[PDB]
């Protein structure tokens, strides 16, 4: 089986509060919770990035909607964040609860693409590069779900935004798919 | 409690390395309880999401004096924080030579 | 473990209540530590040159 | 020595008429399944083994059921008696009583079969099928625990005592130990020892207009359920019974009955399942229970 | 010689009461299936097959459940108690014995029967069904491995020795070979040679505040998965279990029992899933570990 | 001292009395203060004598 | 490795016709790693997705 780390919804009307007490002195944001429950994922569907279907697993504790599910794996990721600077990242797999049935059996939604729900991007903000729109998509201010800060490869996102249709607002989801879809990536 | 004096109901007793165990990233209500009818073991200790102190008569009348004593604040791996119930004086009248206030009258 | 002192004992050994025991019992009524004292005279005491009786 | 069965119209209850199916006219013989069966839910991955939750089934009880009839006449008076008597009532108590053990199930029937095969003098085999309302659980006496006072010792107890004007002495172990309580009369402990369901206890107040009725309290001191009716004039005793299929509050005066239901306390009366620590009696001079917990397997 | 059967109300645990099976007054007779069944995922593209993944699925198992008894109110206590026992703790052990091997399997009562066919003294001949939560799986003691130097040999070992000034040569394949090492009591080698699943390891800290607890290398000394716990005062021992349906976290000091949960680093424990490799204690001065290991047929 | 005898081991010392001799006899006594160490205190009516 | 001596912790050990299998479209960080209980083999090699000296 897979391990479970289950959590309360990471609520920005909480977390984006820099009142946290540094070791140091300085005051920073509110770090993630510790899991209410160690739990064990039993008959899943874990899809990596969520790019056509949604994820479901029936998990041993009983998880409820809007709970954050980190799925781990005892192997690590080098991601290439600087031209030479690599960091040891380990297999994680986040989403959130979207719906629980009488069995237990939890609908999985990849946590990026229920941040950016419900947010509309106006042709404006598409004239710049592909890293204005990231900037504005990922943003803890404006977005339902807690960010960190994103990690991004300079390379693939420094070409000049596809142009819009109509020239019309559309939503973060619909450019997301557009930018990704002509960037290659995910 | 490591070595711990109560005097709950005009009911002395001692808490000798005696645990309670907290519920996590709450505060804690500890008290005393006591229970005449449970001869073998009249006193129990318990952690409680409020201040539960029922003020129960038990040296007149039946019941269980429920008094709390301690409020310990935890969060999801210990205590972070312990806080006693003050232990209140009811007088009718007072001579006194000298006196030292910390808080206020 | 909880030590029960005033509290009755049916088969007269569950509940003995020491010296010491007492003694911590009284210093919590009156408020005292083991640095003051509970003095009182009830008659005044002589002093016969270097000696107080 | 042996098994008796006995089926009950109203157990409980004034009107239960009871018919010895071990003894009787009406015969109860080779039951179906008296056991169990559970549901685990036990899911594995990877050759591991991760257990759910355990939904403990009962299964329906089958009885060959044969009648003792003197002639024709006697054994369809039989039939048409017992099957009509279970119908009469709702559900039907059985007892399952051994040298061991006395315990109790609530049947309600589900299938009784008529044949014109008759053996001697129009006598019956048949087979009558009952499904279970609750299977196992025992139908205890509950009753209030009384505290004494420990006997007073010269020089163990805290008395001043010998020459005067008295000394007590402290000793390591024999010290003083006091002795009890004055009044400790006071004290009594409706103990709740196990988890109880339903219960039918008769209670009688004391004074009226003044909230009457039982508490319940937990191993800590703190209440959760309590059962409270407030009344106008004292009735002779309040008779609640908190089984679920025919709950029943009525205080009784004289030979009238009254429904207590709409007077009671709708706050405090938060649960029906009673846990363990003890009860109290609020404006009550006496009271009178019969406690029935469960038993799964027995 | 002999096969024995034994069952376990709660195997690895302190208040475990066993049943002797085969021995006993209840005894297991003729199990339905010991093997196994699969499932292969079996497609075929133009003749030619092409092989998925195989679950292996593992099927009830039913016993002819006897009873030894002397009199009914015997067999009758004998049932009531190995029926409620299994009934008591959410899942049973029991302990496949046999000349070559020893294994294990987590049982969960599927259905028991009760009837009325007793033989003599009131005997009885009953089936008893269980659901397979894990099916065969090895419980051993696992202990850390010592190092022992190896003996002093004149020519053979790199040493300055015979006539002064000493004096070592190097030869062709005897040359110099080291005796072994200064202090070499402090390598210890805990190892994992089989993919384990479960363990309750007795853990017995060293330094308070500082993260005690075993964490894993593999083959290449990384680490993947890590139970470490950061605790305010010195536990006497840590008891950890990985059991899927019953873990405990619990730090002992005294007589107190502590939940040790919220202490935990969530990080660091990735997998319960023990690889091939070897396993290191963090702030430790003692370690007591019962390995428990899988095996799909025995 | 202040020796807590009532839990561990030791000889409690503790003053009770001051007295001022001369080479004769007693010339003044002065007795020590008794502290009553308190949380809170409920009182209708009080007196000081000295200070607060 | 054709013939690669090296010195990790002060041991020399050398690596002859020693082959390391890599991940393909990746940087291959290779190892020396060195367990002293595993007293047959004490060296082996390794390649890893990060420098995990
Ligand atoms: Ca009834
Ligand atoms: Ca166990």
């Amino acid at each position: 089986m897979l391990e479970a780390n289950v959590y309360d919804n990471f609520n920005p009307n909480y977390y984006n509060i820099s009142d946290f007490s540094m070791p140091n002195g300085k005051k920073e944001k509110r770090g993630l919770p510790i899991p209410k429950a160690r739990c064990q994922v039993i008959n899943y569907e874990l899809w990596e990035t969520g790019y056509l279907y949604t994820s479901s697993a029936t998990l041993t504790v009983s998880v409820e909607v809007g709970d954050i599910v980190q799925i781990l794996f005892p192997e690590v990721v080098p991601i290439e964040e600087a031209l030479g600077k690599k960091k040891k990242l380990n297999l994680d797999m986040v989403y959130l609860v979207t719906d629980v049935d009488e069995s237990n059996k939890a609908t999985l939604k990849n946590y990026f693409w229920a941040m950016i729900e419900s947010l509309d991007v106006p042709n404006a903000i598409t004239k710049t590069t592909n890293f204005a729109i990231i900037d504005y998509l990922i943003d803890p201010n404006k977005n339902n779900l807690m960010s960190y800060g994103y990690f991004f490869n300079s390379s693939i996102f420094a070409g000049k935004a596809t142009i819009n249709r109509k020239a019309e607002t559309s939503s973060a989801h619909d450019v997301a798919k557009r930018i990704f879809s002509k960037v290659q990536f995910q | 409690y490591t070595n711990t004096s109560i005097i709950a109901g005009g009911r002395y007793f001692e808490l000798l390395n005696e645990t309670v165990a907290l519920k996590g990233d709450s505060v804690n209500y500890i008290h005393a309880n006591i229970d005449l009818t449970q001869t073998a073991n009249p006193v129990s200790l318990s952690a409680e999401t409020a201040n539960n102190s029922n003020g129960v008569d038990i040296n007149n009348g039946s019941g269980v004096l429920k008094v709390c004593f301690d409020i310990v604040t935890t969060s999801g791996t210990g205590v972070t924080s312990t806080k006693p119930i003050v232990q209140t004086s009811t007088l009718d009248s007072i001579s006194v030579n000298d006196m030292t206030v910390s808080g206020s009258i | 473990t909880i030590k029960n002192f005033t509290f009755f004992s049916p088969n007269s050994t569950e509940f003995p209540v020491g010296s010491n025991n007492d003694g911590k019992l009284y210093m919590m009524l009156t408020g005292m530590d083991y640095r003051t004292i509970r003095r009182k005279d009830w008659s005044s005491p002589l002093n016969t040159a270097l000696n107080v009786q | 020595m042996v098994r008796q069965y006995k089926i009950h119209t109203n157990l409980d209850g004034t009107d239960d008429k009871v018919w010895d199916v071990t003894n009787g006219k009406v015969r109860f013989y080779q039951p179906s399944n008296l056991g169990l069966q559970s549901t685990n839910n036990i899911w594995q991955s990877n050759g591991i083994g991760v257990m759910g939750t355990r939904s403990i089934t009962q299964p329906q009880i089958e009885f060959k059921l044969e009648t003792f009839g003197e002639s024709l006449e006697e054994n369809y008076q039989l039939m048409k008696d017992f099957v009509n008597d279970i119908l009469s009532k709702k559900f039907v108590t059985l007892e399952y009583q051994t040298e061991i053990f006395q315990v109790y199930a609530d049947l309600a029937l589900a299938d009784v079969t008529k044949t014109e095969g008759y053996g001697k003098n129009g006598t019956f085999s048949e087979k009558i099928t009952f499904d279970i309302i609750t299977k196992w659980y025992t139908y205890e006496n509950l009753t209030f625990d009384k505290i004494q006072n420990g006997k007073v010792i010269a020089g163990m107890s805290k008395i001043y005592g010998g020459t005067a004007p008295g000394n007590y002495k402290y000793i390591k172990g024999t010290s003083y130990t006091y002795y009890g309580e004055s009044d400790i009369d006071r004290l009594s402990r409706w103990d709740i020892k196990e988890e109880i369901f339903s219960f039918m206890g008769i209670l009688y107040p004391k004074l009226p207009k003044t909230p009457a009725g039982v508490r319940f309290l937990d191993d800590i001191g703190n209440e959760y359920t309590a059962i409270v009716f407030k009344t106008e004039q004292v009735q002779d005793y309040i008779l609640i019974n908190t089984d679920v299929n025919d709950e029943t509050y009525q205080g009784w005066k004289g030979t009238t009955a009254l429904n207590l239901f709409p007077v009671m306390d709708f706050e405090r009366y938060r649960t029906r399942i009673i846990e363990k620590g003890q009860m109290e009696l609020i404006n009550l001079s006496k009271a009178e229970f019969k406690i029935k917990r469960k038993a799964d397997f027995v």
